[PDB]
Protein backbone atom coordinates (compact mmCIF):
# COMPACT_ATOMS: atom_id res chain seq x y z
CA UNK A 1 0.00 0.00 0.00
CA UNK A 2 1.07 3.62 -0.41
CA UNK A 3 2.83 5.48 2.41
CA UNK A 4 0.42 7.36 4.68
CA UNK A 5 1.44 10.87 3.57
CA UNK A 6 -0.02 10.24 0.11
CA UNK A 7 -3.11 8.83 1.83
CA UNK A 8 -3.97 12.00 3.72
CA UNK A 9 -3.01 14.03 0.64
CA UNK A 10 -5.62 12.17 -1.41
CA UNK A 11 -8.13 12.46 1.44
CA UNK A 12 -7.64 16.23 1.48
CA UNK A 13 -8.04 16.38 -2.30
CA UNK A 14 -11.24 14.33 -2.11
CA UNK A 15 -12.53 16.71 0.55
CA UNK A 16 -11.68 19.51 -1.89
CA UNK A 17 -13.85 18.25 -4.71
CA UNK A 18 -16.66 17.31 -2.31
CA UNK A 19 -16.58 20.90 -1.07
CA UNK A 20 -16.74 22.09 -4.68
CA UNK A 21 -19.81 19.90 -5.24
CA UNK A 22 -21.38 21.35 -2.10
CA UNK A 23 -20.67 24.85 -3.42
CA UNK A 24 -22.40 24.02 -6.71
CA UNK A 25 -25.38 22.57 -4.85
CA UNK A 26 -25.69 25.65 -2.64
CA UNK A 27 -25.52 27.80 -5.77
CA UNK A 28 -28.48 25.77 -7.02
CA UNK A 29 -30.50 26.41 -3.86
CA UNK A 30 -29.67 30.13 -3.80
CA UNK A 31 -30.71 30.45 -7.45
CA UNK A 32 -33.90 28.58 -6.53
CA UNK A 33 -34.71 30.82 -3.56
CA UNK A 34 -34.05 34.08 -5.43
CA UNK A 35 -36.84 33.15 -7.86
CA UNK A 36 -39.57 33.12 -5.24
CA UNK A 37 -37.96 36.10 -3.51
CA UNK A 38 -38.54 37.96 -6.78
CA UNK A 39 -42.04 36.44 -6.84
CA UNK A 40 -42.99 38.41 -3.73
CA UNK A 41 -43.22 36.23 -0.60
CA UNK A 42 -41.06 37.59 2.23
CA UNK A 43 -41.17 34.53 4.51
CA UNK A 44 -37.97 32.99 3.10
CA UNK A 45 -36.16 36.34 3.21
CA UNK A 46 -34.12 35.48 6.37
CA UNK A 47 -32.89 32.23 4.80
CA UNK A 48 -31.36 34.24 1.95
CA UNK A 49 -28.69 35.88 4.12
CA UNK A 50 -27.69 32.51 5.60
CA UNK A 51 -27.51 30.87 2.17
CA UNK A 52 -25.40 33.69 0.71
CA UNK A 53 -23.01 33.71 3.68
CA UNK A 54 -22.57 29.93 3.63
CA UNK A 55 -22.07 29.99 -0.15
CA UNK A 56 -19.31 32.59 0.09
CA UNK A 57 -17.59 30.88 3.02
CA UNK A 58 -17.72 27.57 1.12
CA UNK A 59 -16.22 29.24 -1.95
CA UNK A 60 -13.35 30.85 -0.02
CA UNK A 61 -11.92 28.17 2.28
CA UNK A 62 -12.00 25.50 -0.43
CA UNK A 63 -9.73 27.61 -2.63
CA UNK A 64 -7.62 28.37 0.44
CA UNK A 65 -7.11 24.66 1.17
CA UNK A 66 -6.29 23.98 -2.48
CA UNK A 67 -3.75 26.82 -2.29
CA UNK A 68 -2.26 25.10 0.75
CA UNK A 69 -1.98 21.86 -1.23
CA UNK A 70 -0.24 23.58 -4.15
CA UNK A 71 2.09 25.20 -1.62
CA UNK A 72 2.83 21.75 -0.17
CA UNK A 73 3.86 20.76 -3.69
CA UNK A 74 6.51 23.50 -3.49
CA UNK A 75 8.39 22.09 -0.49
CA UNK A 76 7.62 18.43 -1.20
CA UNK A 77 10.25 18.36 -3.97
CA UNK A 78 13.43 16.77 -2.68
CA UNK A 79 11.55 14.57 -0.21
CA UNK A 80 12.93 -0.62 -11.49
CA UNK A 81 14.12 -0.36 -7.89
CA UNK A 82 12.09 -3.42 -6.89
CA UNK A 83 13.90 -5.43 -9.58
CA UNK A 84 17.17 -4.91 -7.68
CA UNK A 85 15.75 -7.25 -5.05
CA UNK A 86 13.01 -8.89 -7.09
CA UNK A 87 14.97 -11.97 -8.13
CA UNK A 88 16.11 -12.33 -4.52
CA UNK A 89 12.58 -12.53 -3.15
CA UNK A 90 11.65 -14.96 -5.92
CA UNK A 91 14.66 -17.02 -4.90
CA UNK A 92 13.47 -17.04 -1.30
CA UNK A 93 9.96 -18.24 -2.07
CA UNK A 94 11.21 -21.01 -4.34
CA UNK A 95 13.34 -22.48 -1.58
CA UNK A 96 10.37 -22.19 0.77
CA UNK A 97 8.42 -24.36 -1.67
CA UNK A 98 11.27 -26.88 -1.64
CA UNK A 99 11.01 -26.99 2.15
CA UNK A 100 7.31 -27.79 1.82
CA UNK A 101 8.27 -30.46 -0.70
CA UNK A 102 11.13 -31.70 1.48
CA UNK A 103 8.97 -32.31 4.56
CA UNK A 104 6.15 -34.81 3.86
CA UNK A 105 4.45 -34.07 7.20
CA UNK A 106 3.58 -30.49 6.17
CA UNK A 107 1.86 -31.45 2.89
CA UNK A 108 -1.64 -31.65 4.33
CA UNK B 1 33.95 -3.58 0.57
CA UNK B 2 30.49 -2.60 -0.63
CA UNK B 3 27.59 -4.56 0.85
CA UNK B 4 26.00 -5.49 -2.48
CA UNK B 5 28.99 -7.27 -4.02
CA UNK B 6 29.68 -9.29 -0.86
CA UNK B 7 25.98 -10.18 -0.59
CA UNK B 8 25.91 -11.45 -4.18
CA UNK B 9 29.18 -13.35 -3.68
CA UNK B 10 27.77 -15.05 -0.57
CA UNK B 11 24.50 -15.97 -2.27
CA UNK B 12 26.26 -17.35 -5.35
CA UNK B 13 28.84 -19.29 -3.31
CA UNK B 14 25.97 -20.86 -1.35
CA UNK B 15 25.20 -23.02 -4.43
CA UNK B 16 28.70 -24.48 -4.89
CA UNK B 17 27.74 -27.94 -3.61
CA UNK B 18 25.17 -28.15 -6.42
CA UNK B 19 26.90 -26.36 -9.30
CA UNK B 20 30.39 -27.80 -8.78
CA UNK B 21 31.64 -30.83 -10.71
CA UNK B 22 30.89 -34.15 -8.96
CA UNK B 23 33.87 -36.23 -7.85
CA UNK B 24 34.40 -39.58 -6.18
CA UNK B 25 37.38 -41.44 -4.73
CA UNK B 26 37.68 -45.11 -3.76
CA UNK B 27 40.68 -46.42 -1.81
CA UNK B 28 41.20 -50.20 -1.83
CA UNK B 29 43.65 -51.77 0.61
CA UNK B 30 44.59 -55.40 -0.08
CA UNK B 31 45.64 -57.56 2.89
CA UNK B 32 49.15 -58.86 2.17
CA UNK B 33 51.85 -60.31 4.40
CA UNK B 34 55.57 -59.42 4.61
CA UNK B 35 54.58 -55.81 5.48
CA UNK B 36 54.01 -55.20 1.74
CA UNK B 37 50.50 -53.74 1.36
CA UNK B 38 49.75 -52.30 -2.10
CA UNK B 39 47.16 -49.55 -2.41
CA UNK B 40 44.65 -48.99 -5.22
CA UNK B 41 43.18 -45.48 -5.38
CA UNK B 42 40.61 -44.89 -8.13
CA UNK B 43 39.17 -41.40 -8.54
CA UNK B 44 36.20 -40.87 -10.86
CA UNK B 45 35.49 -37.46 -12.36
CA UNK B 46 33.18 -35.87 -14.94
CA UNK B 47 35.11 -32.83 -16.19
CA UNK C 1 4.64 25.17 -13.81
CA UNK C 2 2.99 25.24 -10.37
CA UNK C 3 3.20 29.04 -10.22
CA UNK C 4 1.35 29.21 -13.54
CA UNK C 5 -1.37 27.02 -12.03
CA UNK C 6 -1.50 29.37 -9.04
CA UNK C 7 -2.00 32.37 -11.32
CA UNK C 8 -4.58 30.55 -13.43
CA UNK C 9 -6.60 29.65 -10.34
CA UNK C 10 -6.28 33.31 -9.34
CA UNK C 11 -8.04 34.59 -12.45
CA UNK C 12 -10.38 31.61 -12.04
CA UNK C 13 -11.48 32.85 -8.61
CA UNK C 14 -11.66 36.52 -9.57
CA UNK C 15 -13.67 35.68 -12.69
CA UNK C 16 -16.10 33.69 -10.54
CA UNK C 17 -16.48 36.68 -8.22
CA UNK C 18 -16.92 39.18 -11.07
CA UNK C 19 -19.44 37.09 -13.02
CA UNK C 20 -21.29 36.37 -9.78
CA UNK C 21 -21.61 40.09 -9.06
CA UNK C 22 -22.61 40.70 -12.68
CA UNK C 23 -25.39 38.13 -12.68
CA UNK C 24 -26.52 39.38 -9.26
CA UNK C 25 -26.84 42.98 -10.45
CA UNK C 26 -28.40 41.92 -13.76
CA UNK C 27 -31.10 39.80 -12.11
CA UNK C 28 -31.77 42.27 -9.29
CA UNK C 29 -32.24 45.26 -11.62
CA UNK C 30 -33.70 42.98 -14.30
CA UNK C 31 -36.73 45.03 -13.38
CA UNK C 32 -35.96 47.98 -15.64
CA UNK C 33 -35.35 51.29 -13.88
CA UNK C 34 -36.96 54.57 -14.93
CA UNK C 35 -35.61 57.68 -13.19
CA UNK C 36 -36.28 61.24 -14.32
CA UNK C 37 -32.90 62.48 -13.08
CA UNK C 38 -30.07 62.64 -15.61
CA UNK C 39 -27.72 60.90 -13.17
CA UNK C 40 -29.32 57.49 -13.63
CA UNK C 41 -28.13 55.52 -16.68
CA UNK C 42 -30.66 52.84 -17.68
CA UNK C 43 -31.79 52.66 -21.30
CA UNK C 44 -34.41 50.34 -22.83
CA UNK C 45 -34.81 51.67 -26.36
CA UNK C 46 -35.74 48.65 -28.52
CA UNK C 47 -38.31 46.47 -26.82
CA UNK C 48 -37.45 42.88 -27.73
CA UNK C 49 -33.68 43.36 -27.98
CA UNK C 50 -33.94 43.94 -24.23
CA UNK C 51 -35.03 40.31 -23.85
CA UNK C 52 -32.29 39.30 -26.29
CA UNK C 53 -29.67 40.99 -24.10
CA UNK C 54 -31.24 39.33 -21.06
CA UNK C 55 -30.88 35.83 -22.54
CA UNK C 56 -27.39 36.97 -23.55
CA UNK C 57 -26.59 37.51 -19.88
CA UNK C 58 -28.15 34.15 -19.00
CA UNK C 59 -26.13 32.19 -21.55
CA UNK C 60 -22.89 33.99 -20.66
CA UNK C 61 -23.19 33.35 -16.93
CA UNK C 62 -24.15 29.70 -17.48
CA UNK C 63 -21.27 28.96 -19.85
CA UNK C 64 -18.69 30.78 -17.75
CA UNK C 65 -19.72 29.24 -14.42
CA UNK C 66 -19.82 25.70 -15.84
CA UNK C 67 -16.51 26.09 -17.67
CA UNK C 68 -14.73 27.53 -14.63
CA UNK C 69 -15.97 24.81 -12.28
CA UNK C 70 -15.06 22.05 -14.74
CA UNK C 71 -11.60 23.56 -15.26
CA UNK C 72 -11.04 23.64 -11.50
CA UNK C 73 -12.04 19.98 -11.16
CA UNK C 74 -9.69 18.95 -13.98
CA UNK C 75 -6.93 20.95 -12.30
CA UNK C 76 -7.47 19.09 -9.02
CA UNK C 77 -7.33 15.71 -10.75
CA UNK C 78 -4.13 16.73 -12.54
CA UNK C 79 -2.58 17.66 -9.19
CA UNK C 80 -3.50 14.28 -7.72
CA UNK C 81 -2.05 12.46 -10.74
CA UNK C 82 1.20 14.40 -10.39
CA UNK C 83 1.20 13.43 -6.70
CA UNK C 84 0.88 9.73 -7.51
CA UNK C 85 3.34 9.57 -10.39
CA UNK C 86 6.10 12.14 -10.01
CA UNK C 87 7.15 11.57 -6.38
CA UNK C 88 10.23 9.40 -6.92
CA UNK C 89 11.21 7.22 -3.90
CA UNK C 90 20.74 -17.86 6.80
CA UNK C 91 23.05 -19.59 4.32
CA UNK C 92 24.01 -22.77 6.19
CA UNK C 93 20.37 -23.84 6.49
CA UNK C 94 20.23 -23.54 2.71
CA UNK C 95 23.33 -25.73 2.52
CA UNK C 96 21.81 -28.65 4.40
CA UNK C 97 18.51 -28.06 2.59
CA UNK C 98 20.18 -28.55 -0.79
CA UNK C 99 22.24 -31.46 0.55
CA UNK C 100 19.11 -33.30 1.69
CA UNK C 101 17.36 -32.47 -1.59
CA UNK C 102 20.21 -33.80 -3.73
CA UNK C 103 20.69 -36.96 -1.66
CA UNK C 104 16.93 -37.61 -1.76
CA UNK C 105 16.92 -37.24 -5.54
CA UNK C 106 19.97 -39.51 -5.87
CA UNK C 107 18.27 -42.18 -3.76
CA UNK C 108 14.99 -41.78 -5.68
CA UNK C 109 16.65 -41.74 -9.12
CA UNK D 1 47.00 5.43 -23.55
CA UNK D 2 43.41 6.64 -23.79
CA UNK D 3 41.41 9.63 -24.92
CA UNK D 4 39.26 10.48 -21.90
CA UNK D 5 36.14 12.53 -22.62
CA UNK D 6 34.90 14.21 -19.46
CA UNK D 7 32.41 16.66 -17.96
CA UNK D 8 32.58 18.16 -14.47
CA UNK D 9 30.44 19.74 -11.78
CA UNK D 10 29.92 20.11 -8.06
CA UNK D 11 27.11 19.84 -5.51
CA UNK D 12 26.45 20.84 -1.93
CA UNK D 13 26.17 18.03 0.60
CA UNK D 14 22.63 19.10 1.55
CA UNK D 15 21.20 17.57 -1.62
CA UNK D 16 23.65 14.66 -1.53
CA UNK D 17 21.21 11.99 -0.32
CA UNK D 18 18.53 13.15 -2.75
CA UNK D 19 20.99 13.13 -5.65
CA UNK D 20 21.95 9.53 -4.91
CA UNK D 21 18.36 8.34 -5.14
CA UNK D 22 17.83 10.07 -8.47
CA UNK D 23 20.91 8.39 -9.93
CA UNK D 24 19.59 4.97 -8.96
CA UNK D 25 16.29 5.90 -10.60
CA UNK D 26 18.12 6.46 -13.91
CA UNK D 27 20.97 3.94 -14.06
CA UNK D 28 19.11 1.13 -12.32
CA UNK D 29 22.28 0.30 -10.35
CA UNK D 30 23.26 0.93 -6.72
CA UNK D 31 26.33 2.99 -5.82
CA UNK D 32 29.56 1.24 -4.89
CA UNK D 33 31.99 2.61 -2.32
CA UNK D 34 35.62 3.16 -3.23
CA UNK D 35 38.74 5.03 -2.16
CA UNK D 36 42.22 5.77 -3.48
CA UNK D 37 45.49 7.52 -2.67
CA UNK D 38 47.48 9.54 -5.21
CA UNK D 39 51.06 10.78 -4.93
CA UNK D 40 52.42 13.42 -7.30
CA UNK D 41 56.08 13.44 -8.27
CA UNK D 42 58.07 16.10 -10.11
CA UNK D 43 61.49 16.14 -11.80
CA UNK D 44 64.36 16.80 -9.43
CA UNK D 45 65.44 20.48 -9.53
CA UNK D 46 68.95 19.49 -8.41
CA UNK D 47 69.53 17.96 -11.86
CA UNK D 48 69.87 20.41 -14.76
CA UNK D 49 67.96 18.97 -17.73
CA UNK D 50 69.73 20.81 -20.52
CA UNK D 51 68.25 18.18 -22.85
CA UNK D 52 65.02 20.19 -23.07
CA UNK D 53 65.46 21.45 -26.62
CA UNK D 54 65.02 25.16 -25.91
CA UNK D 55 65.36 26.25 -29.54
CA UNK D 56 62.72 23.76 -30.75
CA UNK D 57 60.61 22.81 -27.68
CA UNK D 58 60.47 19.14 -28.55
CA UNK D 59 59.24 18.38 -25.00
CA UNK D 60 58.52 20.06 -21.66
CA UNK D 61 58.85 18.62 -18.13
CA UNK D 62 55.74 17.08 -16.61
CA UNK D 63 54.44 15.52 -13.39
CA UNK D 64 53.85 11.82 -12.66
CA UNK D 65 50.91 10.39 -10.70
CA UNK D 66 51.17 7.15 -8.70
CA UNK D 67 47.87 5.76 -7.41
CA UNK D 68 47.01 2.93 -5.03
CA UNK D 69 43.95 1.54 -3.25
CA UNK D 70 43.93 1.61 0.56
CA UNK D 71 41.70 -0.69 2.66
CA UNK D 72 38.89 0.90 4.66
CA UNK D 73 40.38 -0.49 7.89
CA UNK D 74 42.69 2.55 7.79
CA UNK D 75 39.83 5.01 7.23
CA UNK D 76 37.30 3.80 9.83
CA UNK D 77 37.77 4.99 13.41
CA UNK D 78 36.69 3.22 16.61
CA UNK D 79 33.21 4.77 16.42
CA UNK D 80 32.21 3.34 13.03
CA UNK D 81 32.49 -0.46 12.89
CA UNK D 82 28.85 -0.74 14.02
CA UNK D 83 27.54 0.74 10.77
CA UNK D 84 27.77 -1.49 7.67
CA UNK D 85 30.20 -0.63 4.89
CA UNK D 86 27.98 1.22 2.42
CA UNK D 87 27.64 4.72 0.97
CA UNK D 88 25.88 6.30 3.96
CA UNK D 89 29.22 6.48 5.80
CA UNK D 90 30.06 9.44 3.54
CA UNK D 91 27.48 11.44 5.50
CA UNK D 92 29.85 11.34 8.49
CA UNK D 93 32.89 12.43 6.43
CA UNK D 94 32.33 16.19 6.74
CA UNK D 95 35.18 17.04 9.14
CA UNK D 96 38.66 18.08 8.05
CA UNK D 97 40.05 15.32 10.30
CA UNK D 98 40.54 11.77 9.04
CA UNK D 99 41.94 8.57 10.57
CA UNK D 100 44.71 8.27 7.95
CA UNK D 101 47.53 10.61 8.99
CA UNK D 102 50.93 11.55 7.59
CA UNK D 103 52.91 8.86 9.44
CA UNK D 104 50.90 5.96 8.01
CA UNK D 105 51.29 7.21 4.44
CA UNK D 106 55.01 7.70 5.02
CA UNK D 107 55.06 4.09 6.22
CA UNK D 108 53.33 2.99 3.00
CA UNK D 109 56.18 4.38 0.89
CA UNK D 110 50.33 0.97 -7.88
CA UNK D 111 49.45 2.70 -11.15
CA UNK D 112 51.72 5.16 -12.96
CA UNK D 113 50.06 7.84 -15.05
CA UNK D 114 50.99 10.88 -17.15
CA UNK D 115 48.71 13.34 -18.93
CA UNK D 116 48.71 16.42 -21.15
CA UNK D 117 46.75 19.66 -21.36
CA UNK D 118 43.40 19.17 -23.16
CA UNK D 119 43.04 19.83 -26.86
CA UNK D 120 42.90 23.46 -27.97
CA UNK D 121 40.12 25.13 -29.91
CA UNK D 122 36.69 26.41 -28.89
CA UNK D 123 34.70 23.91 -30.99
CA UNK D 124 35.03 21.14 -28.37
CA UNK D 125 31.93 20.30 -26.31
CA UNK D 126 33.59 17.91 -23.82
CA UNK D 127 37.00 17.93 -22.16
CA UNK D 128 39.20 15.65 -24.27
CA UNK D 129 42.43 14.61 -22.55
CA UNK D 130 45.24 12.21 -23.47
CA UNK D 131 46.50 9.79 -20.82
CA UNK D 132 49.49 7.43 -20.86
CA UNK D 133 49.33 4.69 -18.24
CA UNK D 134 51.34 1.75 -16.95
CA UNK D 135 51.24 -0.60 -13.96
CA UNK D 136 53.86 -1.55 -11.37
CA UNK D 137 53.30 -5.09 -10.10
CA UNK D 138 56.14 -5.78 -7.65
CA UNK D 139 59.84 -5.22 -7.05
CA UNK D 140 62.92 -6.52 -5.27
CA UNK D 141 66.48 -5.58 -4.40
CA UNK D 142 68.25 -3.91 -1.51
CA UNK D 143 66.14 -0.72 -1.77
CA UNK D 144 62.81 -1.98 -3.12
CA UNK D 145 60.47 0.94 -2.42
CA UNK D 146 58.37 3.40 -4.41
CA UNK D 147 60.41 6.36 -3.16
CA UNK D 148 63.71 4.73 -4.14
CA UNK D 149 62.29 3.77 -7.54
CA UNK D 150 61.10 7.28 -8.38
CA UNK D 151 64.39 8.74 -7.17
CA UNK D 152 66.15 6.27 -9.46
CA UNK D 153 64.13 7.54 -12.42
CA UNK D 154 64.90 11.12 -11.41
CA UNK D 155 61.70 12.27 -9.70
CA UNK D 156 60.97 13.52 -6.18
CA UNK D 157 57.83 13.70 -4.06
CA UNK D 158 55.73 16.86 -4.17
CA UNK D 159 52.44 16.24 -2.32
CA UNK D 160 49.60 13.75 -1.95
CA UNK D 161 45.88 13.54 -1.29
CA UNK D 162 43.11 11.05 -0.56
CA UNK D 163 39.86 10.58 -2.49
CA UNK D 164 36.74 8.94 -1.07
CA UNK D 165 33.47 8.65 -2.93
CA UNK D 166 30.97 6.57 -4.84
CA UNK D 167 30.81 5.21 -8.38
CA UNK D 168 27.93 4.68 -10.80
CA UNK D 169 28.24 2.46 -13.87
CA UNK D 170 25.82 3.32 -16.68
CA UNK D 171 25.44 1.98 -20.20
CA UNK D 172 27.99 2.45 -23.00
CA UNK D 173 30.89 2.47 -20.55
CA UNK D 174 29.93 5.78 -18.92
CA UNK D 175 31.31 6.22 -15.39
CA UNK D 176 30.00 8.80 -12.92
CA UNK D 177 31.99 9.63 -9.79
CA UNK D 178 31.11 11.55 -6.62
CA UNK D 179 34.28 12.47 -4.74
CA UNK D 180 35.60 14.13 -1.59
CA UNK D 181 39.28 15.11 -1.48
CA UNK D 182 41.50 15.40 1.61
CA UNK D 183 44.95 16.93 1.28
CA UNK D 184 47.45 15.43 3.72
CA UNK D 185 50.56 17.01 5.27
CA UNK D 186 52.60 16.59 8.42
CA UNK D 187 50.90 19.80 9.55
CA UNK D 188 47.56 18.00 9.27
CA UNK D 189 44.71 17.04 6.97
CA UNK D 190 42.53 19.61 5.22
CA UNK D 191 39.44 18.90 3.13
CA UNK D 192 39.67 21.08 0.03
CA UNK D 193 36.19 20.07 -1.17
CA UNK D 194 34.72 21.56 1.99
CA UNK D 195 30.99 21.12 2.43
CA UNK D 196 30.33 19.53 -0.94
CA UNK D 197 30.95 16.73 -3.41
CA UNK D 198 32.84 16.94 -6.70
CA UNK D 199 30.98 15.30 -9.59
CA UNK D 200 32.75 13.95 -12.67
CA UNK D 201 31.23 12.01 -15.58
CA UNK D 202 33.60 10.49 -18.09
CA UNK D 203 34.19 7.86 -20.78
CA UNK D 204 37.40 6.30 -22.12
CA UNK D 205 38.33 5.68 -25.76
CA UNK D 206 41.17 3.26 -26.48
CA UNK D 207 42.19 4.57 -29.93
CA UNK D 208 42.26 8.27 -30.75
CA UNK D 209 42.17 7.75 -34.51
CA UNK D 210 38.69 6.17 -34.51
CA UNK D 211 36.31 9.10 -34.94
CA UNK D 212 32.97 7.30 -35.21
CA UNK D 213 33.52 6.01 -31.67
CA UNK D 214 34.51 9.48 -30.44
CA UNK D 215 31.37 10.99 -31.97
CA UNK D 216 29.27 8.31 -30.27
CA UNK D 217 30.98 9.01 -26.94
CA UNK D 218 30.31 12.74 -27.24
CA UNK D 219 26.68 12.02 -28.12
CA UNK D 220 26.27 9.88 -25.00
CA UNK D 221 27.91 12.48 -22.75
CA UNK D 222 25.78 15.34 -24.07
CA UNK D 223 22.64 13.22 -23.74
CA UNK D 224 23.53 12.50 -20.11
CA UNK D 225 24.13 16.20 -19.47
CA UNK D 226 20.81 17.11 -21.09
CA UNK D 227 19.09 14.55 -18.86
CA UNK D 228 20.30 16.25 -15.66
CA UNK D 229 19.09 19.72 -16.68
CA UNK D 230 17.61 21.71 -13.81
CA UNK D 231 19.19 19.65 -11.01
CA UNK D 232 22.95 19.91 -11.62
CA UNK D 233 24.85 21.90 -14.25
CA UNK D 234 27.61 19.87 -15.88
CA UNK D 235 30.23 22.06 -17.54
CA UNK D 236 33.54 21.90 -19.38
CA UNK D 237 36.26 23.01 -16.95
CA UNK D 238 38.92 25.59 -17.79
CA UNK D 239 41.50 24.32 -20.27
CA UNK D 240 44.25 26.18 -18.40
CA UNK D 241 43.34 24.54 -15.07
CA UNK D 242 43.99 20.95 -16.21
CA UNK D 243 47.60 21.74 -17.18
CA UNK D 244 50.11 19.79 -15.11
CA UNK D 245 53.48 20.87 -16.53
CA UNK D 246 56.20 21.85 -14.08
CA UNK D 247 56.89 25.30 -15.57
CA UNK D 248 53.49 26.63 -14.44
CA UNK D 249 51.85 25.68 -11.16
CA UNK D 250 48.13 25.22 -10.54
CA UNK D 251 45.96 22.27 -9.50
CA UNK D 252 42.26 21.83 -10.26
CA UNK D 253 40.73 20.75 -6.98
Amino acid sequence: MQPPYIQERLKSLNDIETQLCSMLQEASQVTFIFGELKRGNESVKPQFENHVKQFYERLDKSTTQLRKEIQLLDENVGTNKKALGQDTEKMEEQLDLLSAILDPSKSK
Amino acid sequence: DDENITKLNKEIRAFDKLLNIPRRELKINLPLTEHKSPNLSLMLESP
Amino acid sequence: MSNQALYEKLEQTRTILSVKLAELINMTTIADRNDDDEGSFAQENSELAVATTSVMMVNNQTMQLIKNVQDLLILTRSIKEKWLLNQIPDEKQIEELLDNCIETFVAEK
Amino acid sequence: MVQQLSLFGSIGDDGYDLLISTLTTISGNPPLLYNSLCTVWKPNPSYDVENVNSRNQLVEPNRIKLSKEVPFSYLIDETMMDKPLNFRILKSFTNDKIPLNYAMTRNILWSLQISDIPAAGNNRSVSMQTIAETIILSSAGKNSSVSSLMNGLGYVFEFQYLTIGVKFFMKHGLILELQKIWQIEEAGNSQITSGGFLLKAYINVSRGTDIDRINYTETALMNLKKELQGYIELSVPDRQSMDSRVAHGNILI
